């Protein structure tokens, strides 16, 4: 099946990504708090709902929160400033708080139930967000010789996510706070730049263009 | 999950 692309709201960031966030892939964004990774997650949750000539996939979003990062008022603000109805937009974002890493895994199995239910409807799930994908794993699998088991548990969690991306043609978008192995399809580093901008760089991505994107955090979420 |  064809790869779908979700616009980030920034033409600059979309160009760096080769056209937007891809379905059938895990895109991992990482950086410090306020680097834009969570603002990007909130923006994609709105953008995915738009038709394709507006950069979306006529879809709905699922948001797994591990650190209380989800702000329904921010989705509302982004929707209203893009000409959309905030109540309808929020209704197309299914949210869950993950209490620990094991609950996070169970939430991914429940996500599959909703994705299956909506697959052949007019508004299928097209984006699954996991914000701070590693926070619970790093908090729980810690101490002497914990690296091996944390990496095995994370490898399995990422394999379940890759399966949902590829099997149901959805984009999986995950975030992380800053020599370890990583299994995301695409890794993007975000940082705060000069003049209130955010700068994005692709990590280990020769398959895509050399360069960096510059974008802003605005009342529309993410834009140039 | 629950609707936002
Ligand atoms: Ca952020």
């Amino acid at each position: 099946a064809t790869i779908g692309r979700i616009s980030t709201g920034s033409k600059s960031l979309d160009k760096l990504l080769g056209g937007g966030i891809e379905t059938q892939a895990i895109t991992e964004v990482f950086g410090e708090f306020g680097s834009g990774k969570t603002q990007l997650a909130h923006t994609l949750a709105v953008m995915v709902q738009l038709p394709p000539e507006e950069g979306g996939l006529n879809g709905s979003a699922m948001y797994i929160d591990t650190e209380n990062t989800f702000r329904p008022e921010r989705l509302r603000e982004i929707a209203q400033n893009r000409g959309l109805d905030p109540d309808e937009v929020l209704d197309n974002v299914a949210y869950a708080r993950a209490f620990n890493s094991n609950h996070q895994m169970l939430l991914v199995q429940q996500a599959e139930d909703m994705i299956k239910e909506l697959l052949n409807t007019d508004r299928p799930v097209k984006l699954l967000i996991v914000d701070s994908l590693t926070s619970h794993f790093r908090s729980e699998y810690i101490g002497r010789g914990a690296l091996a088991e944390r990496q095995q548990k994370l490898a399995k969690h990422l394999a379940d996510l890759h399966r949902l991306a590829n099997l149901y043609d959805i984009a999986v978008f995950v975030t992380n706070q800053v020599i370890l192995a990583h299994s995301a399809t695409l890794r993007v580093y975000l940082r705060k730049g000069k003049g209130g901008k955010r700068i994005a760089r692709l990590i280990d991505a020769p398959h895509l263009p050399e360069g960096e994107a510059v974008f802003s955090i605005t009342e529309k979420g993410i834009e140039d | 999950f629950h609707t936002a």
